[PDB]
């Protein structure tokens, strides 16, 4: 069982006891991100001029 | 000492005292202040 106390900045579970954990934002920038194919569903007459 | 201080200063409540011989006072202060902490800290202890 785990308990997190943001007020005391302590996380306790089992036989472990973490205090004063500090986390810093990562850039979160990943290369080669997915590139979706964008299209429009449009009517099209068979014959045009 | 706690009893003597309580006698000297009636304003002090049972929640305004901690233990000076260990680092347990930190949790007490943080809890009773809602995690905000204190403003002035007249520190006289040492090391940890």
């Amino acid at each position: 069982d785990v308990v997190v106390s943001r007020w005391l900045r302590v996380t306790v579970a089992g036989g472990v006891h973490i205090s004063g954990l500090h986390t810093e934002s990562a850039p979160r920038r990943q290369q080669e991100q997915q590139v979706p194919i964008l299209e429009k569903f449009c009517f099209t007459p068979h014959t045009e001029e | 000492k706690r009893a003597y201080l309580q006698a000297r200063f009636p304003q002090l409540d049972s929640t305004s005292f901690a233990n000076s011989r260990d680092t347990s006072f930190e949790q007490h202060v943080l809890w009773h202040t809602g995690g905000k902490g204190v403003d002035l800290v007249l520190n006289s202890l040492a090391e940890e």
